[PDB]
């Protein structure tokens, strides 16, 4: 029973060297929680959780000091590596950070994450020994310098390991009806025939928590790998998610190949067959 | 709760 | 520095002629974040269209849902239009009852 | 076994044209409970169409209210209608604000 | 000042042998205040009133685990009852349970109910001792003999004469602003003429709580019942109902006939007249 | 509360 | 850092000696946090604001049943003025009211308000030395020689210095996180030629909070006064308020006119300017 | 809170 | 006495066709408190057109703010009719991105 709290910064700069938009999301587990949008004229942390909203101004003050501070540090940034690297005062960059901490079933640290991105591409990453970083080429190096004389990943770690497992203990039990929960699947089969010697059949799963969900096909009594399709795992708009896989089978072959369905809310892996 | 340790690149 | 956005236009239950229930559009694997999104019936923009806010996955790439509420019929052709910077033209993505 | 639904439809607040109000269905003394009630302003299905939780009487025939926000008119004709397994066709209850 | 808690399930079977749909609700004096739906996508039980949604995580699990467990056994039951009266399969049947408590002013015991009914019929019903069953033919009887010789209705009573009492005077205490209110009727009268000849007086009453309401109509001092149309107490969708009364009165003579309005939250019983 | 002793009837 | 509470009361009287409609607001500081309507059925006091929200439904009530004996109170003297100044049963009339307290950085009384008035013109009105009424012509000194001799003023000056003050500390402390929040405005200035020798130049100012801001022009050094116009400070939807000045200048001396900002959220004066 | 003291004009 | 209303039409943010916004109209120094705002898309009646609640400055003159969601784009014109018992005809104030 682990859980993990996720934060996602994106600071996206704008032509003309102008206020970027800061948008920052924080997840527990797959479930978000906060927001914080610069154009919404919010300036400060919205809450997105019923259990969250139970939190007192002082906590909704710090955080908002917190990701503003960050928003300013990445516009500054923002600005900076389009100096570093040339880039044209007419185009749209990136900046995107990912950090959290991971607990086990005893609600004591286990994996901390920290780690940037600018255009799309990695930039520095903190890592899992949480005392040295890894860093791209070019601009990241003179980061990844600047922060090893600075010792940055030590203050760096005390967070990941204190506060976030701290908040996250918290989160877990103040919201325990809805982040503790196992939704299982609700899982079906359908057929569709492609030509007179080939078929379709695609595996269901609908309305499940959390996202976590292995599909397989296994031929006969063997792992069924070749032929088959699994599509990426999409929300629901309930706080439920959806999955399926297909597999091209041949024609009057379809019982031979089964559909096996893995989730954290399932007592046994299911066993799904054609009828 | 989130990082209170703001770090600045380059 | 680019990558085309996946479109998956579906249904948040089963599709039930003349019963309310949302669609939903989900784009994902994009990068840079600038995305359009307009959900569309029989062809027209949808008025009260409403997206998640955004956020992306380890690799970066960002993944957002449009959603609404509606009541499918046998007429209505509902229809996702996503146009990105790696898309040269808006990319239409019709609703399938049986996906 | 089955019995036949009642059907009243009404509005939550005394009927004044250009004000906001509520439009309510209630369809009480039915069995079984499958019941289909789509709300009609001149004749469209309305959309943001809610019902409430599905309760019985001591007689176990079940009572649901399916009511939405309108904004009663002049012109505008808001109905009710409603088909069940005793009802043979969907039975159409206009809504009058008398 | 007499209060009364109400739960009301409801299985209905599908005509596939599938899912059965499971919608439970709890009333505390014509209040509803708690729901569990097996078709939304939660699972579990929600909140329907605000003193309610107070309760701690660990009531809503224990909750949510009980009502859960009658759901798992009406469903066998279902089953069991379909292949009893050799009902069809592509039939769908229902099964309904009502049980509550009746609290006095004092807070104390007054009377206990534990009644099943299926498709629309009565089944089974604990009696007022609280000791004996009262069944129906057929089935209902194999039920009787099942229960009597398990002493079911003791543990029966045991819940309507102490969890049932106990959380009915927890709600009317958390609640007592909504629960223990009198919201009197707003009274008028209107006036629809039928043809030259006859004419309706609808007398209206909105807005009130609790829907007990008494509307009679009086032609001079003497009680009229002739002609009389009385519809259901129709509720509003904020907490109070709605109820009228008409009449059908000759042309000249609207002014013979009184309405009389009695309500609980009343001061004295209205008299209403006019056309 | 709900009813906590559940009862299975045939 | 001064706040307020204050409450607004509309009883507008229906033709027809109808029942008058009755609605009640009330703001600390530029944020509405309560209302009732007798129009739209509100029945009970309803919250407009999140921190407000907390208050028990013993609070509720005692608001409401306050604010309904203040309207059955207007509603009998609509109906009394109406005699008394012989105005027509088919018209409509209206009575205000304005109630409220000021407290200063520390907390403490500081100014109380209780002011009335008939439609549109003062009536009676409390003095800042809370004992003394001052009153319009006619019917307003027989409201003021009526409270002279009951010794009105004493209890209006008690609730201004008591409850009034309590309850505004009461609502600082738990809406701080925007009751006591400073939105900076979002200022630029845009050019919209009039003529080829006249243009306007409209200095704007969004998403600010408090709606206190004074917008000035300066030709050079020295105040522009002639040739501006303001608008007043209109809100957003969304808590913030707008507001936006324009002066007429002439081609080609657009630089010359300075559009000076003054909020309560800004460290120092702004200084915009054309480009 | 509201005012307490409720006051009829004339 | 009897003032007659002022009306400012503007939108909750800067105006950008095909973003979601708020289109607001606000009517003050106005008396008596009865008056009929109606926001108009292109000279047709807005449906869920909603309204603050009933207030007033120092002056007693009221104050109110109509609102409902719209879409700005290039070729659709909004604007705010307001009529009131000062008014002998309706006032029509255009909305101008530019005010």
């Amino acid at each position: 029973g682990s859980h993990s709290m996720r934060y996602f910064y994106t600071s996206v700069s704008r032509p003309g060297r102008g206020e970027p938009r800061f948008i920052a999301v924080g997840y527990v587990d797959d479930t978000q929680f906060v927001r914080f949008d610069s154009d919404a004229a919010s300036q400060r942390m919205e809450p997105r959780a019923p259990w969250i909203e139970q939190e007192g101004p002082e906590y909704w003050d710090q955080e908002t000091r917190n990701v503003k501070a960050q928003s300013q540090t990445d516009r500054v940034d923002l600005g900076t590596l389009r100096g570093y690297y040339n880039q044209s005062e007419d185009g749209s960059h990136t900046i995107q950070i990912m950090y959290g901490c991971d607990v086990g079933p005893d609600g004591r640290f286990l994996r901390g994450y920290r780690q940037d991105a600018y255009d799309g591409k990695d930039y520095i990453a903190l890592n899992e020994d949480l005392r040295s970083w890894t860093a791209a080429d070019m601009a990241a190096q003179i980061t990844k310098r600047k922060w090893e004389a600075a010792h940055a990943a030590e203050q760096q770690r005390a967070y990941l390991e204190g506060r976030c497992v701290e908040w996250l203990r918290r989160y877990l039990e103040n919201g325990k009806e809805t982040l503790q929960r196992t939704d299982p699947p609700k899982t079906h089969m359908t057929h569709h025939p492609i030509s007179d010697h080939e078929a379709t059949l695609r595996c269901w799963a609908l309305g499940f928590y959390p996202a976590e969900i292995t599909l397989t096909w296994q031929r006969d009594g063997e792992d069924q790998t070749q032929d088959t399709e699994l599509v990426e795992t999409r929300p629901a708009g309930d706080g439920t998610f959806q999955k399926w896989a297909a597999v091209v089978v041949p024609s009057g072959e379809e019982q031979r190949y089964t559909c096996h369905v893995q989730h954290e809310g399932l007592p046994k892996p299911l066993t799904l067959r054609w009828e | 709760s989130v990082l209170n340790d703001i770090l600045s690149r380059l | 520095i680019q990558r085309t956005p996946k479109i998956q236009v579906y249904s948040r239950h089963p599709a039930e002629n003349g019963k309310s229930n949302f669609l939903n559009c989900y784009v994902s694997g994009f990068h840079p974040s600038d995305i359009e999104v307009d959900l569309l019936k029989n062809g027209e923009r949808i008025e009260k269209v409403e997206h998640s806010d955004l956020s992306f996955s380890k690799d970066w790439s960002f993944y957002l849902l449009y959603y609404t509420e509606f009541t499918p019929t046998e007429k209505d052709e509902y229809a996702c239009r996503v146009n990105h910077v790696t898309l040269s033209q808006p990319k239409i993505v019709k609703w399938d009852r049986d996906m």
